[PDB]
């Protein structure tokens, strides 16, 4: 009965490359919340990446990684998936998936209520 | 609150028959002391000892009436800052109607995706801001909270499509958007604006009404005292010529019936205040 | 593109002091503002949304107010577990999110 979003796949890569982060939410299902990835570069603050909403299939993207990052869902299995492509220098951080809930009501206004564990890509 | 008004209004009014009473009374036992036309000292200084007592209770009781009439004013008032604040939140409200009826008119006469989506960002913090600033359970409330959550959802569909660079879908859906809004929550908007100018009537004439009575009340204190100094002008001076006698029984008559005149002014007043609070 | 200014960027405060945080946002985001708080080595957690309503299992130390682009979080009792880096985050939208620079309150 506990809900979390736990994720896999990040690692170390060289420039350039390519790399599917996964993560994967149990205790709720996809269709009703969207899910974003959000990354922390080494020391500095947070930045929102991308977010991608299944129930609709909407997904959007940061304007630094817009066209090299490519957000996907797979309901079936309960999962997101983030190829990572191009990768550049300053794409190493801490990749948190977080869920955000669907307006209307108190689901939308909780924002990022809760949060992966966030996984490291160099 | 509104229960304490009509107990207030309902005791001034019980003080108000009080003292018709006792000024009626004085009266009568002043025209019994001088039918007989009696010079007798005794009689001068207890048939007037009457009017010392009338004065003494009536005075405690204008003294009641006027903390009485201080703590109705600190209601009032109290009811005109809450209008105050309903009227403040309804210009918030108004101003999120304008933020959205004018980025409705930048959307109208957009060319790119970006001035799109800016507007329909501004859009969604003025809905969200809207929907937010309401002052609780009315059906029409129901409906402007419904409203402005289909209207963010339409806010939402016109982002999504302008975020694909579909510029007239975008269009497209904010018509849609203004569909649901004059459907939803105009009539809100509506009613309380008919609500703020009748408050605001009812605050000016309530605000008169209280003048007028305030006057009334301070006048009816001024008869009071005059009453007391005509009375032992008269008395203390032990007067014994009976012209100057009947002059001050006349005095007094006119003085009492413009005590009357005053009165029922102050009695039809506060019938005033109770009906237009209800 | 909405900019979400974090004030201070770190402060110095000691157990029980009162701790200010301010953020300001290049334009109106209602109440749409969330504060979360990130220990060193974990995941952020949300501690304030609405920019006023305090989340579940959070202290009630913790407060949140808004005036119009201004949003404050308040501690009031710092207490020893209350060391953390403290984001303000406009959610507009989806696609709008943006954070702030952090606050390092540190005892
Ligand atoms: C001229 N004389 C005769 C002198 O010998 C007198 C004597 C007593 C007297 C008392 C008076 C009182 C009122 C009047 N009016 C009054 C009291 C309470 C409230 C209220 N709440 C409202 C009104 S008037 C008055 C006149």
């Amino acid at each position: 009965s506990e809900v979390q979003l736990v994720e896999s796949g990040g690692g170390l890569v060289q420039p350039g490359g390519s790399l599917r982060l996964s993560c994967a939410a149990s205790g709720f299902n996809v269709v009703d919340f969207s899910l974003h990835w959000v990354r922390q570069a080494p020391g500095k603050g947070l930045e929102w990446v991308a977010y991608i909403s299944s129930s609709s299939g909407s997904t959007s993207y940061a304007d630094s990684v817009k066209g090299r990052f490519t957000i996907s869902a797979d309901t079936s299995k309960n999962t997101a998936y983030l190829q990572m492509n191009s990768l550049r220098a300053e794409d190493t951080a801490v990749y948190y998936c977080a869920r955000w809930g669907y307006w209307p009501g108190e689901p939308w206004w909780k924002a990022f209520d809760y949060w992966g564990q966030g996984t490291l890509v160099t | 609150d509104e229960e304490r008004l009509k107990e207030i209004l309902f005791f001034l009014l019980l003080i108000i028959i009080f003292v018709v009473f006792l000024l009626i009374v004085d009266y009568k036992f002043l025209e019994e002391f001088k039918e007989k036309n009696v010079t007798d000292k005794e009689e001068f200084n207890e048939v007037i000892k009457i009017d010392e007592a009338v004065m003494l209770i009536s005075a405690f009781l204008l003294a009641i009436a006027a903390a009485l009439l201080k703590e109705l004013e600190e209601l009032i008032r109290k009811r005109f800052e809450e209008w105050e604040k309903e009227e403040e939140t309804l210009k918030k409200l108004e101003d999120n109607w304008e933020t959205l009826n004018d980025n409705l008119k930048v959307i109208e006469k957009a060319d790119n995706a970006a001035q799109v989506k800016d507007a329909l960002t501004k859009m969604r913090a003025a809905a969200l801001d809207a929907q937010k600033a309401t002052p609780p359970d009315s059906p029409e409330m129901k409906d402007f909270r419904h409203g402005f959550d289909i209207l963010v959802g339409q806010i939402d569909d016109a982002l999504k499509l302008a975020n694909e660079g579909k510029v007239k879908e975008a269009q497209a859906a904010a018509e849609q958007l203004k569909t649901t809004r004059n459907a939803y929550i105009q009539k809100y908007l509506e009613k309380a604006k008919e609500t703020m100018e009748k408050r605001k009537e009812i605050r000016r004439e309530l605000e008169k009404i209280l003048g007028v009575l305030a006057g009334l009340y301070v006048g009816a204190a001024f008869l009071m005292v005059i009453a007391k100094f005509l009375t032992k002008k008269i008395k203390e001076e032990n007067t014994t010529d009976k012209e100057k006698l009947n002059e001050w029984y006349e005095f007094v008559y006119v003085l009492l019936i413009f005590a009357f005149f005053i009165i029922l002014a102050i009695a039809v007043v506060l019938l005033k205040l109770l009906e237009i609070l209800g | 593109d909405i900019q979400m200014t974090q004030s201070p960027s770190s402060l110095s405060a000691s157990v029980g002091d009162r701790v200010t945080i301010t953020c300001r946002a290049s334009q109106s985001v209602s109440s749409a503002v969330a504060w979360y708080q990130q220990k060193p080595g974990k995941a952020p957690k949300l501690l304030i949304y609405s920019a006023s309503s305090l989340y579940s299992g959070v202290p009630s130390r913790f407060s949140g107010s808004r005036s119009g682009t201004d949003f404050t979080l308040t501690i009031s009792s710092l207490q020893p577990e209350d060391f953390a880096t403290y984001y303000c985050q406009q959610y507009l939208y989806y696609s709008l999110v943006t954070f702030g620079q952090g606050t390092k309150v540190e005892i």
